[PDB]
C-alpha cells in the first residue's frame, strides 16, 4: 500500500505517502508521509574527497529531493578519487575505491 | 658471499608497469666475474644482468640481475633461475623462483584505527595503525599520506604478512604511523593506501582524523524543512 | 465524482490544453495519497554505518 514518492540516495530519504484506512469506518482515512532518513553520522563533507571535513549539519529540504551536496554513497554508483603513490620516487596517479564492495568490475 | 633471488613485488608490477627480478650478491670480493642469466622454465633465457651497481659505501662487490618479463607470463606460472659464476662462490648455484599455483584471490579489507585515548593523554606522541586484514595472496603494499602529501618511508613502518588464525588461506598486515599529538589534535587527515591484486582497480584508501576515530562527541545539526512536500 | 470512489485510491488527471505550452498540453493529477496528511512517523535513523544507503 506504500507509494514510495522519493528514494534519493544522496540525501537518504524514503518518503512514503501510504494511505491508512481508519478503523472500520472509511471517510476519515488518514494519510501519512513517512520520511525515513538515514543520516550517515560519519561521511565526510565532500563525500568523494575523503580529506574533507566531517558533516556536522544535514539539510533535508524535502522540496529539492522531491524534484548536489551528496551525503551517502549510492549502492550502484562508485565514488572515487585519484591518489598519489610513491614506490621508488615515481609519483603515479591511480584511481581508488572508496566503496570497494560495490565497485567490482561488472 | 650471499646471493638471494627476490620475487617480483606487486609494487613494481603495478606502479612501474614492469617486472624486475633482482638476484643480488653482496659481501664478496670484487672480481667482476659474474655471468647472470635468468633462464626460464624453457631453455631460452629471457634476459641477463643489466646495470651492475658495485658502488657502495662498504666498497664490497654488488651485482644485481634484471629480467623484464611479461606480467601474463608471470601469471602463467613459468619459473626463472638466476645463476652466478663468481669465483668467490665454491660452485655455481641456480635460484628458481616461481609464481605460486592455486592462490585464492580475496579482497584486502583495510581498517584504519586511531591512537588510543590513553596514548593521546600521554601528550608525547600518537601512533595511527592501518590494519590490512583478510587478503590473499600474501603480497601486499601499503603507503601513507596526509592531506594528499605522502609521508617519508621512514615515518611509517609496516609489518610482513602473517597468516590469519581463522582463515588459513587469508593473511593480515600491520602498518603504523606516529605523529605528534598536536598534529593529531589539529585534526589533520591521515590516509592509508593498500595496493593489492584482489581490489577492483588494485588500490583502496581510507582516512581518519581527530573527529572520526572513535570520537568522543557527535555534533549533529539535523534540519528538515518543508516536511509536507507533496508531489 | 462519487464520494466512495474518491475514498479509494483512484487518481485523476485534469489534462488541460493551452497554446502557450512547450508540449501544448499540461497534465496534473491528484488522489487521496496526494491529499492532506495527518501522521508523520519519520524514523530519521542515525547510524555509524555511513557509506552504504539503508
Ligand atoms: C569535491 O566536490 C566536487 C563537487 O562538489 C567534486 O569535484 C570534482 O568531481 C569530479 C567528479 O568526478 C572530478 O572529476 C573532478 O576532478 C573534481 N574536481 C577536481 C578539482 O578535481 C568532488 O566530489 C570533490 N573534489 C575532489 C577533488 O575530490
Ligand atoms: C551541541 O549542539 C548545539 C546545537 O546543535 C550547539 O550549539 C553546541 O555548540 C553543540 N555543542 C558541542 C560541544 O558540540
Ligand atoms: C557544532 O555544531 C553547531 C551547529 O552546526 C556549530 O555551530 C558548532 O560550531 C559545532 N561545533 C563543533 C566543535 O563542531
Ligand atoms: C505512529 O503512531 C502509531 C499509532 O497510531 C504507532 O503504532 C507507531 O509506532 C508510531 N510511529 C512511530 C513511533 O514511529
Ligand atoms: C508508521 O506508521 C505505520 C502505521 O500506519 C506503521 O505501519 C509503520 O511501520 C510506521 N513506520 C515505521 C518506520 O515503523
Amino acid at each position: 500500500e506504500r507509494i514510495v514518492l522519493v528514494d534519493n540516495k544522496c540525501k537518504c530519504a524514503r518518503i512514503t505517502s501510504r494511505i491508512i484506512r481508519s478503523s472500520e469506518d472509511p471517510n476519515e482515512d488518514i494519510v501519512e508521509r513517512n520520511i525515513r532518513i538515514i543520516v550517515p553520522l560519519n561521511n565526510r563533507e565532500n563525500i568523494s574527497d575523503p580529506t574533507s571535513p566531517l558533516r556536522t549539519r544535514f539539510v533535508y529540504h524535502l522540496s529539492d529531493l522531491c524534484k548536489e551536496t551528496c551525503y551517502t554513497y549510492d549502492r550502484n554508483k562508485c565514488y572515487t578519487a585519484v591518489v598519489p603513490l610513491v614506490y621508488g620516487g615515481e609519483t603515479k596517479m591511480v584511481e581508488t575505491a572508496l566503496t570497494p564492495d560495490a565497485c567490482y568490475p561488472d | 658471499i650471499r646471493v638471494f633471488a627476490i620475487p617480483p613485488s606487486f609494487a613494481s608490477i603495478f606502479l612501474t608497469k614492469s617486472t624486475k627480478l633482482t638476484c643480488l650478491v653482496t659481501d664478496l670480493t670484487t672480481y667482476d666475474s659474474v655471468t647472470i642469466s635468468w633462464t626460464r622454465q624453457n631453455g631460452e633465457a629471457v634476459k641477463t644482468h643489466t646495470n651492475i651497481s658495485e658502488s657502495h659505501p662498504n666498497a664490497t662487490f654488488s651485482a644485481v640481475g634484471e629480467a623484464s618479463i611479461c606480467e601474463d607470463d608471470w601469471n602463467s606460472g613459468e619459473r626463472f633461475t638466476c645463476t652466478v659464476t663468481h669465483t668467490d662462490l665454491p660452485s655455481p648455484l641456480k635460484q628458481t623462483i616461481s609464481r605460486p599455483k592455486g592462490v585464492a584471490l580475496h579482497r584486502p579489507d583495510v581498517y584504519l584505527l586511531p591512537p588510543a585515548r590513553e596514548q593521546l593523554n600521554l601528550r608525547e606522541s600518537a601512533t595511527i595503525t592501518c590494519l590490512v586484514t583478510g587478503f590473499s595472496p600474501a603480497d601486499v603494499f601499503v603507503q601513507w599520506m596526509q592531506r594528499g602529501q605522502p609521508l617519508s618511508p621512514e615515518k611509517y613502518v609496516t609489518s610482513a604478512p602473517m597468516p590469519e588464525p581463522q582463515a588459513p588461506g587469508r593473511y593480515f598486515a600491520h602498518s603504523i604511523l606516529t605523529v605528534s599529538e598536536e598534529e593529531w589534535n589539529t585534526g589533520e587527515t591521515y590516509t592509508c593506501v593498500v595496493a593489492h591484486e584482489a581490489l577492483p582497480n588494485r588500490v583502496t584508501e581510507r582516512t581518519v582524523d581527530k573527529s572520526t576515530g572513535k570520537p568522543t562527541l557527535y555534533n549533529v545539526s539535523l534540519v528538515m524543512s518543508d516536511t509536507a512536500g507533496t508531489c | 465524482v462519487s464520494e466512495e470512489e474518491w475514498n479509494t485510491g483512484e487518481t485523476y488527471t485534469c489534462v488541460v490544453a493551452h497554446e502557450a505550452l512547450p508540449n501544448r498540453v499540461t497534465e496534473r493529477t491528484v488522489d487521496k495519497s496526494t491529499g492532506k496528511p495527518t501522521l508523520y512517523n519519520v524514523s530519521l535513523v542515525m547510524s555509524d554505518t555511513a557509506g552504504t544507503c539503508y
